[PDB]
């Protein structure tokens, strides 16, 4: 993040319509569980492949917003 | 739901290139046998009584005791609902025949099985006794690879019981 | 956990020759197992034993 | 992450009845021509990184803007993450053109891809202009009938060029 | 015991959700810093605060 | 997360004197009625899986959609997580019970589940007559007279039933 | 904050159970000493002045400097802070006394207690032997097991303090 | 995180012509200066608790309402987290000086602060108050002539209490 | 971007603490020779004309099969990109040395660079050899310490290329 | 230990890189500012007793009462070891002023300085007005440029100190 | 991690003595002739594809049976960790060159080398000789007196020929 693209980070606000939860009633909750709606903030160098895992794992993003500017 | 070709988009959207040789060679496989699922899916769909009052009566005579009263099998609702259970295991296994993959099977009875047995004191043998009826129905029935493939499903179904 | 074979030595070696310390870090917390075993909230321990 | 047959499944288990032999049929069709659709798919992503250089070249040819300094592509990895996401954006509409059903398209990252490109600040007019001209690219490379057996497939044609339709309209 | 692992398996999983008071942070930090470093003593000035 | 005692704590520190004798009085009684509040907190926790069993008889008896295929519960899993939760609710209302304070249950998780709920689409007043057939079975436990040394805790129930209320009043 | 209830309830939560013997065991053990603790904090309170007021002449004389001009403890003002700082220790050991666990006195005072020491230069041994003095002036105040449950809560804030 | 050079390569990249000559003379000089940039923020370095500690005693004096039971300061923690954000705000003051640009200090240490303290109830105009008696000790720290070369520094001292003064207006 | 400063900044961030002897050591050092690096940017900005011209005419004779017909080289739009390549690395090569540092080299061409050309199918040896000679010329045009700073930083531009 | 060239290699290590021309940049400054460190160096080791007399006895004359029966000063092994003490801070800060960083500082005093000052009780501020006085000698025992440098480090004990 | 200085000051302090003059001396020659240095380190750093590339010429032109199949350098993958344990190997030689000394290039490149490249049956003989070929075709790079003020370094010629004899003899 030495770099002027390393910031400028972005923060995204995921809800968590059941489309997940349906496939970890098969995965297994091998951990403590949490509340649906939560905001997860990620720097630009790693954006992508933050929401894509999201994604893989099925999360809903509400609105994702600029941190900074 | 994961059908073998949801299963190929998903394993193909979790890395970066495209779907390469092996998962059109698997989505190809299923599009082949996916017409015999569909007979065998037509075949099963027209003897939904048949089957499931078979399998009643076959469960109801291994366990003599659940009919017994003061036992769980005693009543009307209850063989309502029984006859409602396994109308809904047959439904199941005929998604999963349609779809060619065990993704409605796990959806929609095997997720969350072991718990609703436990809270509502259901014995997975009742079931698993109506799943071997209903196997030899489809023996007789089916005949060759659409026996096969119905056959699968099902002790598929069998494997998640037990 | 400890590795498991040794292509997870080399692929590790060639992400940190190529992409640097902190993607190097990144491959092992942004890690599917970590997240599944760990996940957000909980603090790693050793599981290789079970 | 649903399919054409998992949607079916869903509308059959929803309603509470089976699959009606209408249902059957519609499968039976499809499972009939996904060889044709897997030729689709095939021809889609092999040829794809040729469709990517085309489909760049063309996109700067119309708007000049994004190549000037400063510009929505000028930075050398904005316009990187502009070529990674048209790749992308291929890959996806390949995945729907195997599932043959919008939803796989919709669910998978097309909710907050308009939010992103806004918050950004990505023309997003632009993407949906690259969204056609890779359509069109795509369809001139899957009328090649060379090495593939010629057969009737314009409803691939039709579906491929809704989901790039639908890829646009989410986008812009 | 035979291993020399069971006092690593009889421990307990600590978790931290976000609205914690004081002192389970306390026993956090603790075990983060004992487990991520290895074992390894942290001197104050090294902590990160 | 807090009880009755750091909430006489936290108030005395929060007006910066030490603390009265009046509520120490209070306290006092707290205190000595703590061994009627343990054997209702145990009996709770002992009766759990019967009161939850029980109550998802009467539920499912009085609200069928739950059955029928589109209603929430139809799925199997999804009911699964219909008995977990209400397990859940119970052992957080078994927590407030021990402490004597209502928001170790509320502050903790009621924020949360309500625009979960909302989001879900579920029927969010079928989860609070949940709650309420919740407490009339645990209600149906904890006046067992046998097992235990007869005496004097109508005040327990009353604050049971008020737990029970405010937890449904708070899903609803 | 965190008597043994709380700590009972945490612990029982973190690993998603419900409340078994071993935690009743705890809280039953507390609520059994309930009573003690409440009559040894009512006598603490009961000697508020006193004990501050002997408490700052403990430290005058054990650290006499202190009191010269341009040093910390010159001046009225920083007597009646003295004054205060005394009372604010013995008023959190009276909370930890009725709460009947070092939550209160944890979160209020140990609470980054050695940064704010260091910020303003204050020494810890001026208030480890005040409460030293507040432990020997409770040593015939008090009486019974009121006497090891106080000087154990005065002993964890010296600890912490140390 | 952005200084001077890299601010102004940033617009020379704008408007995409190469940098001037006028605008790298002033970039030259700002390299002359540089040397008292260095012993500007080394002031300010090397004295950091000495200012947060007399900062401290002088806020915790204008405002005993901090200090006192139920104020915003009152516990042990408090105070050293208090402590803790005055020395946070001095420390990026110092990274912002030594970079010649505001950029450090906004870009990571402002944007969150400001509501923060909102949400958790922190009045932020005392902590206005409190970076500007740190603003006052810091010029009094730097317009020390001790220990290094006299000369015109007039320049650095308007910008640190520009610095000092934007970080109180963000934060407020 | 990445200048000795950022570097300092962030390492000094990234610790927490106030930035100590090391860093205002290397703040200083990068600020102390700023002026053969802005005096051989100023050098290299008033010939930009040439050095953009004799880079691509460098090209093409180095290379032959890029000047016919039938290839990227041939071609008057090709052409003028072309020139506007040689004068954007130019250009960040005069960012670079006002920076006194890589990182407007770095994130303005050596970041993504490789899948970038790649994607386009261009040589990067063409790239290369134009700025190998503009190392060459530019060894002629600076003297002494402006030479070292050009002659280091345009053959770091050519190793992140090659 | 942290230097200006250790910190260059690592940070160019870490990254898996060689040293491009920012980090050699930063290993030029710190070798051409070594002279004026090395003669401080070599004056504060030429003057090394009387500095460490001067400080002990202005340990003294501040805190007068340290001295006295019954604490920490008195007896002739304390004011022996207080000389010692005094005698290993020189010594760290004349390395850390040879190796042109705060190594040898933040390794052999500053890593573990509040945990042994808290365990022997000993206080900070008898060490932090020691280092006062000698950063005072230092003005007149040395000039000109060097006098920054060992100020700087006089400096950064006294600031861990506090 | 370490270097001269660091090396000098760890042994005065296991000693317990301040640095002596004469050490003093010494530290003060290595920096005042370190410009040197920096030019022989960015010898080494801007050349290194040349030595690579010349040194991987040479040793497959002369040791055949590493790129025969069977040979333990056949596939390109094997290649490819062929070339970049030269580059390493390149690279800490020239950060302990810069350094002045070699403690970096023992702990994080020669510490567990032999046994790795045993453990993977890789001849080490032919890595030290891969070594020694690229100390050959550095050494025609730290001589070239292009761009560069005219002047003796007979001493920094033979330092880097140790370290990378040091490479070789504690693979080998
Ligand atoms: C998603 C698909 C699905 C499954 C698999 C399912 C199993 C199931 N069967 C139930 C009732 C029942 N099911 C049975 C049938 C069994 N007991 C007898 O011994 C028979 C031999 C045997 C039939 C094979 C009985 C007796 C009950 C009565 C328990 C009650 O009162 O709910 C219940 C309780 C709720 C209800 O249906 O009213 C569940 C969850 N439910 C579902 O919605
Ligand atoms: C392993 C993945 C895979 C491959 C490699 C594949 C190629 C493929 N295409 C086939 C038929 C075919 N292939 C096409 C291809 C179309 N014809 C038009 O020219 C279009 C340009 C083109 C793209 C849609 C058609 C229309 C058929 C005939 C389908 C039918 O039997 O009705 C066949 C069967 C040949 C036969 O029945 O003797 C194969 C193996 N299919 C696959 O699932
Ligand atoms: C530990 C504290 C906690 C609670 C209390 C909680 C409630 C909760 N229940 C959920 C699923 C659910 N919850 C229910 C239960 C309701 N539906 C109706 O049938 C009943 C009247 C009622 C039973 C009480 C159902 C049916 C679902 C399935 C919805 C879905 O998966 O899409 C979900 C969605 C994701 C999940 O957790 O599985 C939450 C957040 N979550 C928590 O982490
Ligand atoms: C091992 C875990 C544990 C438990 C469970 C516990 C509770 C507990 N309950 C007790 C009696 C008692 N138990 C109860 C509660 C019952 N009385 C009925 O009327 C109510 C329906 C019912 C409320 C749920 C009452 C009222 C007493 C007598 C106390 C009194 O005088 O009010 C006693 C004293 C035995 C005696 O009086 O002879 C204990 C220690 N303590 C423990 O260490
Ligand atoms: C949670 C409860 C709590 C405590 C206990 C507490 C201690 C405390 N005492 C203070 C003042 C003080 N207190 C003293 C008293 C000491 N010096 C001598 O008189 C005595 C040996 C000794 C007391 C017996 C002094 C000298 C100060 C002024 C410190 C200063 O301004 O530098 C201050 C600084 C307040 C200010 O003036 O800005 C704190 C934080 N703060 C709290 O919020
Ligand atoms: C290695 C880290 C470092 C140090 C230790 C440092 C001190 C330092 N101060 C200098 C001169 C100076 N420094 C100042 C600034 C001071 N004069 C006024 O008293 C102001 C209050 C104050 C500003 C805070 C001035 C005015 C000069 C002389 C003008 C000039 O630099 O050319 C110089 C250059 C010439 C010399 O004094 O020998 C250095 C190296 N600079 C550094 O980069
Ligand atoms: C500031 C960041 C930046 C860089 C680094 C850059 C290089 C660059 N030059 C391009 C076009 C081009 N560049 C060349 C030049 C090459 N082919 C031959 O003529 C020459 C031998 C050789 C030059 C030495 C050509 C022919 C094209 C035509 C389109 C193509 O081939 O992709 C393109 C494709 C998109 C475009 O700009 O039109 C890039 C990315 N452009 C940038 O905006
Ligand atoms: C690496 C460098 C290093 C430092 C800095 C260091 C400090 C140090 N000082 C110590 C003892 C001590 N240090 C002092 C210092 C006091 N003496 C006078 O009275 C003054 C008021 C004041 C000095 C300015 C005293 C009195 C003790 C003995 C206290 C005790 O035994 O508990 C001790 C305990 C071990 C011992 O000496 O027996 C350490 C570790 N040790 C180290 O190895
Ligand atoms: C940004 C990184 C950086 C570089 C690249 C750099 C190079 C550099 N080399 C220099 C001199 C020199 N350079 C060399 C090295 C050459 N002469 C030998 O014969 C060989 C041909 C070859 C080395 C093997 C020598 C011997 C000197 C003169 C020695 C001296 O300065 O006293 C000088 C001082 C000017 C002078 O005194 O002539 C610099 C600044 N400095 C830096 O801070
Ligand atoms: C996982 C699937 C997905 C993708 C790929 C997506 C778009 C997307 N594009 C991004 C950057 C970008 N994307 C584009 C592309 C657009 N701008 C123009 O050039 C074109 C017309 C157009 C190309 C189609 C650009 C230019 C950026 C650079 C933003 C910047 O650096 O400021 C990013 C930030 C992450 C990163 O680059 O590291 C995302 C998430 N949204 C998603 O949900």
């Amino acid at each position: 993040a030495i770099t002027t693209q390393g910031k400028r980070i972005y923060k995204i606000t995921v809800s968590e319509a059941g489309a997940y939860a349906t496939n970890k009633h098969r995965t297994g909750y091998r951990a403590p569980i949490r509340q649906s709606n939560y905001t997860l903030t990620v720097p630009y160098d790693r954006f992508l492949p933050e929401m894509i895992r999201l994604h893989q794992s099925g999360a809903k993003i509400v609105n994702v917003t600029s941190v900074i500017s | 739901s994961r059908t073998v070709i949801t299963e190929v988009i998903a394993t193909a959207d979790s890395q970066g290139r495209f779907l390469n040789s092996t998962e059109l060679q698997a989505a190809f496989g299923r599009f082949e046998r996916a017409v015999p699922a569909i007979e065998a899916a037509r075949a099963l769909t027209k003897n939904q009584d048949a089957l499931v009052k078979g399998a009643v009566q076959a469960v109801f005579k291994k366990f003599p005791y659940v009919t017994q009263p003061g036992e769980k099998g005693y009543g009307d609702s209850n063989q309502a609902k029984c006859a409602r259970d396994i109308g809904y295991y047959l439904r199941f296994i005929t998604y999963s025949l349609v779809a060619s993959g065990t993704g409605p099977l796990d959806d929609y009875v095997i997720a969350g099985l072991r718990e609703v047995n436990r809270a509502f004191n259901l014995n997975p043998l009742w079931y698993i006794e109506a799943l071997n009826y209903i196997k030899g129905e489809t023996g007789k029935l089916l005949s060759g690879q659409s026996k096969t493939e119905a056959l699968l499903y099902i002790d598929h179904a069998i494997n998640a019981l037990s | 956990r400890a590795p498991y074979d040794q292509a997870e030595i080399s692929a590790h070696l060639d992400l940190w020759n190529t992409q640097g310390y902190d993607a190097e870090i990144d491959s092992y917390v942004e890690s599917e197992e970590y997240l599944e075993n760990f996940g957000e909230d909980v603090i790693p321990y050793f599981r290789g034993f079970k | 992450m649903n399919d054409v047959f998992t949607r079916a499944i869903a509308q059959a288990d929803l309603k509470g009845s089976f699959l009606l032999e209408s249902d059957l049929d519609k499968l039976a069709s499809f499972a009939k021509e996904g060889v044709k659709r897997l030729d689709a798919v095939a021809a889609l992503t092999n040829n794809a990184p040729a469709i990517i250089s085309d489909a760049a070249h063309k996109l700067f040819a119309e708007q000049q803007e994004l190549i000037q300094p400063g510009g929505n592509a000028y930075p050398h990895r904005r316009m990187a993450a502009c070529l990674r996401d048209m790749e992308i954006i291929l890959r996806y509409v390949s995945y729907a053109l195997l599932a043959g059903d919008a939803s796989v398209l919709d669910d998978r990252c097309l909710n907050g891809l308009r939010e992103t490109y806004n918050a950004l600040g990505t023309p997003t007019q632009s993407v949906a202009r690259a969204v056609q001209l890779m359509k069109d690219a795509a369809m001139v490379h899957l009328k090649s009938t060379a090495n593939v057996t010629v057969g009737d497939c314009s409803s691939l044609y039709s579906e491929a060029a809704t989901y790039f339709d639908k890829a646009a309209a989410s986008i812009a | 015991e035979r291993i020399r692992a069971l006092g690593t398996i009889e421990a307990p999983r600590v978790t931290l959700r976000a609205p914690f008071t004081d002192e389970q942070f306390q026993g956090a930090l603790y075990a983060i810093y004992r487990h991520i470093f290895g074992n390894t003593y942290v001197m104050e000035s090294e902590r990160p605060t």
